[PDB]
């Protein structure tokens, strides 16, 4: 119940903040002060171009890496249970085969940036 | 009408479903999907599952925003359709707001409907267990119970993770 | 642009952050300052050389007088050429300072700025305090300097020679070790030597590929 | 009447508002760029009144035209005025920006940079201290101290 | 294998401390004599209720109060 | 005659390579910079409190330019274009013609301060020490054309500035 | 009722905002050897006051090419995240009292990337761009060695409700027994922020402005302040993570004071921190977290789950 | 120890200016509340200050009239309102008032 | 000198001592003189409900002691 009206406060002073700095002080809008600014000259092509990215390897990894630590966030409650040796020995398994993947991408130039 | 909370953030789950499906542009249909996904996090968080419903939110959060970042890079147009610029798009979207709006409706009069299987009109809220717990929540305790038990899982799971991260390096090669 | 040295057009050909071209184009503060020069006496062209380097006045102060002196067959007295080589040290000081400074705030270091600035504004004091103007002194000539030195300036200049060589530690402890400074520096813009001879470099680029030359 | 002095002291509100939080362009062409960096230098401080360099055109308040302001500069400047957002000034500093200077009778030097953009308050010198400029700073900050925006507003 | 150490060491100090972090972390647990009292601090935390068995008449080992001596007692957990 | 910067070859012993290593892990420079951002911190600055508080200067300072005297009333130009003749950016403009006493004085003379450059070659050709150039800099105008000064402005500015003028030129007058 | 506490809760965070800019500029003037405002009012408190009302009485100057839906919402999203975020954290009892509140910071530390990102594409520039890219990669630079770090320092806590924190520190600081992790975790709040030396999004070196060189005054403030109050929630998490005070349950008074000028001196360790150290390039700060962080971080990570086993003192999840 | 020192000389600053609303009226006309010797007094009412124990560039100051050729100067205070005989002495320029 | 980054960094205390010392008078308010009572596990939950099912008044913190009973 609280939460709700919480969100709501904030996101009413957050869009109020706004239309104050809209409607409130006197506008004078023509064609040549809303143009894309690029240092005093105009732009050579659009800014919808294909921007070549170059850490797409880095950005797999961390699609996996995400979850795959997010694997290991219930560790501490996985703590309480009477089972212990086979909860160490699983949860070491896990963090050593994040870092044997972690040293093959090391060891093979795939943290580096191509080009 | 605050008894159908979840009713009305599933209605507010298939608004975006419908809105990232439709297939304007892949930047409106991430910002649908992120919707979704804090709604279904919201539903699921109703239900009781607070802790999947913020790993799924955060989950699709940085899936998102990886995402975002390859249709910057590499699936762009010079005009993106945001949802009007096509007439498929706003057409196809126009009908599935339509579509559900109608299940809404029909739902929402005789409390009861068929669709292939057949549903109920009445809210989520009678289903729930009227005992208590303990000193624990259940989803917690069977999420912390897969080092205990569930070995064989954590095995293929972390296998599969090793393989993939190798035949992600194996794909994106050249040569 | 704040990285631009006041007015310079770089057309940079990108693949998406790596630099693929760079085409500079510049004449944005072309004067036509030559030709003004062929309009004006040696006097009255003798300005026009404060302003072509605005943070080396009395250096090209000196190269026009010497060349001027060189084609008239006169030379100055000791004491004026004692005066304008005491100038033109001050003067490399002051270029060194903007240089290190404006560098290091283009890397990201803002602070040796305000640190060094106020060497500058010493520096900058002596100059008004010897011909009355800040920047573009018009003192040296040709045939010498134009006014002698106030009293007392000596000592003030000792004073300050004093205290700069721990402004030099100050600043060659912030940016000299440093990690982050070392990461922008250490394998940027490696130039060799054949290179640096064949594209007309002179001075600091040619001194720093191990080259021995100084004027 | 009451509706009078309420718009006066509104005015005066805002007027304290804008010329207490000038905030400037880093936009510098020649030697005088120089000085306004010793101006911003630690003797001087700008910042003790509020006024900080902006890159942006369109978060900032004031521009000052530093230097030469050559042919084929002249159209740049124009656009990175115009993409300032009102209310705009514009402090003319030097020589150069005030009628040529130097190079007044050169062949590609715009005779001052009135010909191009609206000048507030013009500064002279080759350069024009440190000192000059912050005082020319605060006769700009004088001048939009004595607008008269919403008393003319009620008036009209 | 002293110069491998040393020259990796004076290369990558990092990667050095990770693998011997990593190294007794991995090797510790089995030399520790304390492993069985978390064990058995594990096992003695009552989360549920502990429900009581039928009287048939023949049951030594438990007790029928919990004052009682017979039944597994923790002062070992307060020692400690 | 040269020394060779940046060629000094690190050590290699196990307790400099230990102090490296802690270095590294430590971050033990970054902790010096921090220090000495933390020194800077407690010094006196070295800001002036303008415009209660002006910046030193000199006798020498060139600023406005004004017109003298002589200590009878006269004027002391006697319009020999000396000035105008050496102002490398033309900046003055003298037109004279004989009064009604027969003496050579001006009648027209315009300096642009816009034009000017402010480098004293008038101040220093001037036979009769007419023209000088005042210590005044705090002279911002709100238009442009008022930085137009004809005969009358530079009248009245060494008037204003006689004072302050006659002074400087005791004082400097020496070197010259 | 709880009207009253959410606006007094958010009410105060924007004046420290703008307080945090007076101080952030007086403070970094003072280490560049000059002086601060001080001629606007007594000893320059009347600056932030100057400028909020400059700020809000300019042109918004909203672009033709942008695309003007996302363009609003972008920074309405920005300063709704850092508002609704600042609940969890307890001063000594918190407004939301959540049982996870670790992975609700997390999450809407990772929801508040896409208000740059979308205010970077929305606005069509090329420097826009270049700003949301840099942005992406800082994230994925920093989200995981983040991540992994809180769960490794969790570990001794027991459960991840921010509340139990101050039992857990009751005894000793959780500096001492976590301070690598402690010093990763400052680098990694420095590094989420955008704040120096790993700036890179509001680079005004290598660009203008960044994403928000399109946003003139009045949305351009809410970026500002978004960034302000995050900054002070780092601060103030980061002092409830390592630098847990006394807490008496009778007088709270206390733990306000002591967490106040403990958050306090972090924002002042920040400043000092930005004024001294030139900026990292943006591939170098992906190969610092993904390489020198992240092992030590997985190693840190096995041996604080291999550490209460081995010590029977595995902490209570109650 | 020194702090006290440290207060005393702050309480005698405050003294010193003719007590508090003079105080008050020195810190929010000119942000500078450093006592000094009244070297000179023009005829406009602007006062002459000098103090040589500190540094350069603040050992000579001026505190502004209130009226000056008819105009309110209470607040919009000029750099250009000094007299030239005083205005060698102020900008270092001798070390004769 | 540095001691005048002193007043606003104060006010800035002021601007983080507020909050959530108010938070704690609001707790102090709303239930009674004493601290909120914290709900993270469903037992608790289930005794706040039987509180306020037997304090008769419809609110948990009215705390009904032995003098109930017979
Ligand atoms: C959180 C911090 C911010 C808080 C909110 C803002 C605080 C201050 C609120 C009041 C500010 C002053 C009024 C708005 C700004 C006006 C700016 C301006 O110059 O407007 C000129 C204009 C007047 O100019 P004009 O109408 O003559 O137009 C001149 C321009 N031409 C001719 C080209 C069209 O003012 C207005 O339009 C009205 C402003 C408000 C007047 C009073 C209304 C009632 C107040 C009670
Ligand atoms: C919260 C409490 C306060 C925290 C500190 C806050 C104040 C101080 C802030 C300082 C300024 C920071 C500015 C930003 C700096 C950014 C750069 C950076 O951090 O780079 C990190 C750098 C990265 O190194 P790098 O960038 O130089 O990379 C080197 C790369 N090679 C080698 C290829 C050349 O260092 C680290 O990553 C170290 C992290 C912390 C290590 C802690 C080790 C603890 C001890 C472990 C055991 C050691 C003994 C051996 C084993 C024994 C077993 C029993
Ligand atoms: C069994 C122990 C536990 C093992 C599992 C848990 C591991 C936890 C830590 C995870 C680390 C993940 C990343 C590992 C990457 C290793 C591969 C690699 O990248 O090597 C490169 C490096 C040389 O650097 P370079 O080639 O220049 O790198 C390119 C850019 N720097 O190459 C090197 O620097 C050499 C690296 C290999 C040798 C390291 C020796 C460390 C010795 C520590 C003390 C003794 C420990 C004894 C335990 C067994 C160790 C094998
Ligand atoms: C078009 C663009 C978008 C425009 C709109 C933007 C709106 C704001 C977006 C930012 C905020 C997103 C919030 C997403 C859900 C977050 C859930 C959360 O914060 O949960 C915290 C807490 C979990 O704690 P728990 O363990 O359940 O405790 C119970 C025992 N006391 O939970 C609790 O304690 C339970 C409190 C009540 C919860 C009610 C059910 C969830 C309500 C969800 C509201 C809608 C969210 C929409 C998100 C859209 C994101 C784009
Ligand atoms: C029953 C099965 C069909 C359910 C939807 C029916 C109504 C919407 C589709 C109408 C037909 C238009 C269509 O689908 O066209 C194919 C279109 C791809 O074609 P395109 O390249 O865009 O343009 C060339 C010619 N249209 O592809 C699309 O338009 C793909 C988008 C479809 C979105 C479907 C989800 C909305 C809800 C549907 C009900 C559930
Ligand atoms: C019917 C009656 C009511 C009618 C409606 C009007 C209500 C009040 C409106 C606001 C106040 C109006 C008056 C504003 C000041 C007017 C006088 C003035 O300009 O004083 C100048 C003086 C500084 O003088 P200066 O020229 O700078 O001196 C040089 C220094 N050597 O300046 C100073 O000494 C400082 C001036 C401070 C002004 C007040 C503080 C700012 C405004 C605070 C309230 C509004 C904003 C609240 C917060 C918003 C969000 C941040
Ligand atoms: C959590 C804590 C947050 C704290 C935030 C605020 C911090 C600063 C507090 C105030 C400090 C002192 C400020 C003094 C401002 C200048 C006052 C002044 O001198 O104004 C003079 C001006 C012109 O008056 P004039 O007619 O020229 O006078 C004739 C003189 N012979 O006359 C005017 O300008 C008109 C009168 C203006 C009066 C303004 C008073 C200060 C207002 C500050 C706004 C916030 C107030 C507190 C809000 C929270 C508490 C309720
Ligand atoms: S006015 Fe003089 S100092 Fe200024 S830019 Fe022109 S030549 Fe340089
Ligand atoms: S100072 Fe130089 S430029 Fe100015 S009027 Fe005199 S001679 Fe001409
Ligand atoms: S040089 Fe002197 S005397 Fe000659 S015209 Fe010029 S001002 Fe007059």
């Amino acid at each position: 119940m609280n939460l709700m009206i919480t969100l709501l406060t904030n996101f009413t002073l957050a869009t109020l903040l706004v239309t104050i700095a809209f409607w409130l002080p006197q506008l004078n809008v023509y064609s040549e002060k809303t143009s894309p600014y690029e240092c005093g000259f105009d732009p050579m092509g659009s800014a919808r171009l294909p921007f070549s990215m170059k850490f797409f390897l880095v950005a797999i990894t961390f699609l996996l890496f995400d979850l795959e630590i997010a694997l290991l966030l219930p560790l501490p409650w996985a703590s309480q249970t009477t089972n212990l040796n086979t909860m160490l020995t699983m949860a070491l398994l896990l963090i050593f085969l994040l870092a044997v993947s972690l040293a093959y991408e090391w060891t093979q130039k795939g943290l580096e940036w191509t080009e | 009408m605050m008894t159908y909370i979840v009713f009305i953030l599933s209605i507010i789950f298939v608004m975006g479903f419908v809105g990232f499906s439709s297939k304007p542009s892949p930047i409106y249909g991430g910002l649908g999907l992120i919707v979704s996904g804090g709604v279904g996090c919201g539903i699921v968080l109703n239900f009781g599952g607070s802790f999947l419903g913020l790993m799924v939110f955060l989950i699709y959060l940085g899936g998102m925003m990886v995402v975002f970042g390859y249709t910057t890079a590499m699936a762009t147009e010079q005009y993106p359709e945001v949802w009007v610029s096509n007439k498929v798009v706003l057409g196809t979207f126009i009908t599935g707001l339509l579509m559900e709006f109608l299940m809404v409706y029909y739902v929402l009069k005789d409390k009861e409907v068929e669709i292939v299987f057949k549903f109920n009109g009445m809210g989520d809220w009678v289903i729930y267990d009227t005992g208590d717990s303990g000193f624990f929540s259940e989803e917690a305790m069977g999420i912390a119970a897969l080092y205990s038990y569930g070995t064989w899982l954590v095995i293929v799971t972390g296998w599969s993770l090793l393989i993939g991260v190798v035949v992600i390096m194996e794909i994106t090669r050249g040569n | 642009h704040p990285a631009a040295h006041g007015v310079l057009r770089l057309v940079m050909e990108l693949s998406g952050e790596m630099v693929r071209k760079c085409d500079p184009h510049i004449g944005l503060l072309h004067r036509g300052t030559e030709k003004l020069i062929e309009y004006k006496t040696y006097l009255q062209a003798l300005p026009y050389f404060d302003r072509l380097d605005y943070v080396s006045m009395m250096c090209n102060e000196q190269a026009y007088s010497l060349a001027v002196e060189k084609l008239l067959n006169i030379q100055p007295p000791p004491r004026a050429q004692w005066i304008r080589v005491l100038f033109g040290e001050i003067t490399r000081l002051l270029n060194h300072i903007m240089a290190v400074t404006t560098h290091a705030l283009d890397i990201g270091a803002m602070t040796p700025f305000f640190w060094m600035f106020e060497e500058r504004e010493k520096m900058f004091e002596f100059y008004e305090r010897v011909s009355g103007a800040r920047m573009h002194a018009a003192y040296v000539r040709p045939g010498g300097v134009h006014q002698d030195l106030p009293l007392g300036l000596m000592d003030d200049i000792y004073e300050f020679s004093k205290n700069f060589s721990l402004r030099i530690d100050e600043l060659e402890e912030m940016l000299t070790n440093n990690r982050i400074w070392r990461n922008r520096t250490v394998d940027i813009g490696v130039v060799t030597a054949e290179d640096a001879l064949n594209y007309g470099f002179s001075g600091v680029m040619l001194r720093g590929s191990g080259i021995q030359w100084d004027l | 009447s009451r509706g009078e002095y309420v718009v006066a002291k509104l005015d005066d509100l805002i007027n304290w508002a804008r010329r207490s939080s000038l905030w400037p362009m880093t936009f510098g062409l020649a030697c005088c760029a120089v000085e306004m960096m010793h101006m911003a230098a630690p003797r001087y401080d700008m910042d003790r009144f509020g006024v900080v360099f902006r890159a942006s055109p369109r978060q900032s308040d004031v521009m000052i035209v530093a230097g030469t302001l050559t042919n084929k500069m002249a159209p740049a400047l124009r656009k990175v005025y115009d993409q300032m957002p009102e209310p705009r000034y514009v402090v003319s500093m030097g020589s150069c920006a005030n009628g040529g200077g130097y190079y007044h009778y050169s062949y590609s030097v715009v005779r001052g940079c009135d010909r191009i953009v609206p000048v507030d308050i013009y500064v002279p010198g080759c350069p024009p201290t440190a000192e000059a400029l912050l005082y020319g700073i605060l006769q700009l900050q004088k001048k939009i101290k004595r607008e008269k925006r919403l008393r003319i507003w009620y008036r009209r | 294998v002293a110069a491998f150490l040393k020259n990796v060491w004076a290369k990558e100090p990092v990667l050095v401390a990770s693998f011997a972090i990593a190294g007794l972390a991995v090797i510790l647990p089995t030399l520790s004599p304390y492993t069985k009292y978390s064990l058995m601090i594990n096992r003695a935390t009552p989360y549920n209720y502990p429900v009581p068995l039928r009287d048939d008449g023949n049951m030594p080992d438990v007790p029928s109060h919990p004052q009682d001596p017979q039944g597994p007692s923790l002062e070992w957990l307060k020692r400690l | 005659t040269y020394k060779y910067v940046n060629l000094r070859e690190p050590s290699m012993d196990m307790k400099s390579v230990t102090d490296r290593a802690a270095q590294t892990l430590l971050w033990t420079e970054l902790i010096r910079g921090l220090g000495m951002t933390l020194s800077y911190l407690f010094r006196e600055p070295a800001t002036i409190n303008y415009p209660f508080e002006k910046g030193p200067l000199s006798p020498r300072f060139r600023g406005e330019h004004a017109l003298r005297r002589y200590p009878s009333g006269e004027e002391r130009c006697i319009a020999c274009k000396l000035c105008e003749a050496v102002c490398p950016a033309q900046a003055i403009t003298i037109e004279a013609e004989p009064r009604a006493d027969g003496s050579r004085r001006t009648t027209r003379y315009d300096i642009d301060m816009t034009k000017c450059i402010y480098c004293g070659f008038c101040q220093e050709a001037c036979p009769v020490d007419a023209i000088v150039e005042g210590p005044n800099f705090e002279f911002s105008t709100e238009t442009h054309e008022e930085l137009l000064y004809n005969k009358e402005k530079l009248l009245n500015n060494g008037d204003k500035w006689e004072a302050e003028i006659a002074a400087n030129i005791q004082a400097d007058y020496l070197y010259r | 009722m709880f009207m009253i506490n959410v606006l007094t809760l958010i009410i105060p965070i924007l004046l420290a905002v703008a307080f945090l800019t007076l101080v952030e500029r007086k403070v970094l003037g003072y280490m560049q050897f000059r002086k601060g405002p001080n001629v606007v009012g007594p000893y320059g408190l009347l600056q932030p006051i100057a400028d909020a009302i400059k700020l809000f009485i300019k042109e918004p100057l909203r672009p033709a090419t942008s695309s003007i839906s996302m363009f609003i919402l972008a920074p309405i999203l920005a300063l709704t995240l850092a508002l609704t975020m600042w609940i969890p954290l307890p001063m000594p009892y918190p407004l939301i009292n959540m049982n996870l509140g670790v992975l609700f910071m997390l999450a809407m530390s990772s929801l508040a990337v896409y208000s740059i990102l979308w205010s970077g594409w929305a606005s069509n520039s090329k420097y826009a761009l270049i700003g949301a890219l840099r942005a992406v990669a800082q994230t994925i630079s920093y989200e995981v060695t983040l991540a992994i770090i809180l769960l490794s320092v969790l570990l001794m806590n027991g459960s991840f409700t921010l509340s139990t924190l101050i039992i857990t520190q009751e005894q000793v600081w959780l500096i001492f027994p976590a301070w690598p992790l402690a010093m990763m975790w400052f680098i990694s709040t420095l590094a989420e922020t955008n704040r120096a030396p790993f700036d890179l999004t509001e680079g005004e070196s290598e660009l203008v402005s960044g994403f928000n060189v399109e946003y003139a005054a009045g949305p351009f403030a809410l970026f500002f302040m978004a960034e302000y109050a995050n900054i002070i929630m780092m601060n103030i998490f980061t002092t409830t993570l390592f630098l847990g005070a006394f807490h008496n349950p009778y007088m709270p008074e206390l733990y306000t004071i002591n967490f106040t000028i403990k958050s306090l001196l972090l924002s002042i360790t920040f400043l000092w921190i930005r004024a001294s150290y030139p900026r990292f390039r943006y591939d170098q700060l992906m190969h610092l977290l993904w390489k020198n962080f992240l092992p030590l971080t997985l190693a840190l990570c096995m041996w604080h789950v291999s550490l209460p086993i081995l010590l029977s003192s595995i902490p209570p999840q109650t | 120890m020194e702090l006290l020192q440290v207060l005393k000389r702050g309480l005698q600053q405050v003294s010193g200016h003719g007590g508090l609303r003079g105080y008050l009226r020195v810190l929010f006309r000119a942000n500078d509340v450093r006592v000094g010797t009244l070297v000179g007094e023009d005829k406009y009412g602007n006062k002459y200050y000098e103090d040589n124990k500190q540094f350069f560039g603040r050992h000579r100051w001026v505190i502004y009239t209130t009226e000056m050729n008819g105009k309110n100067t209470f607040w919009d205070v000029d750099g250009s309102m000094v007299p030239p005989e005083w205005h060698r002495w102020l900008h270092c320029m001798t070390d004769d008032p | 000198m540095w001691f005048e980054v002193l007043p606003g960094i104060a006010v800035m205390g002021v601007c983080l001592f507020i909050p959530g010392m108010a938070t704690a008078r609001i707790h102090r308010f709303s239930n009674g003189g004493r601290e909120k009572r914290v709900a993270h596990y469903s037992y608790q939950w289930y005794l706040m409900e039987r509180d306020r099912r037997v304090s008769g008044v419809n609110r948990y913190y009215v705390s009904k002691g032995l003098e109930n009973i017979d």
